């Protein structure tokens, strides 16, 4: 389906 | 409704709800976000990671509510 891992993003 | 947020360009410094979680909108484990095609909505999953620990993207997958069609 839609896994949408998701890149890493953080205020970091 | 394509994917694409045109309220939200994922920047990294700030996490967007829609791309992330939005019962927390947090970094945690976003490799294991689990997400209804159908809709742009996810599950605390990865955040509480409860014993499911398992990924239905194997095949389409639908919310409950979805199913609550
Ligand atoms: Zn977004
Ligand atoms: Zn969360
Ligand atoms: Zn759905």
């Amino acid at each position: 389906a839609r896994t949408k891992q998701t890149a890493r993003k953080s205020t970091g | 409704s394509g994917p694409s947020c045109k309220h939200c360009k994922d920047d990294v410094n700030r996490l967007c709800r829609v791309c992330a979680c939005h019962l927390c909108g947090g970094r945690q484990d976003p490799d294991k976000q689990l997400m209804c095609d159908e809709c742009d909505m996810a599950f605390h999953i990865y955040c509480l990671d409860p014993p499911l620990s398992s990924v239905p993207s194997e095949d389409e997958w639908y919310c409950p509510e979805c199913r609550n069609d």
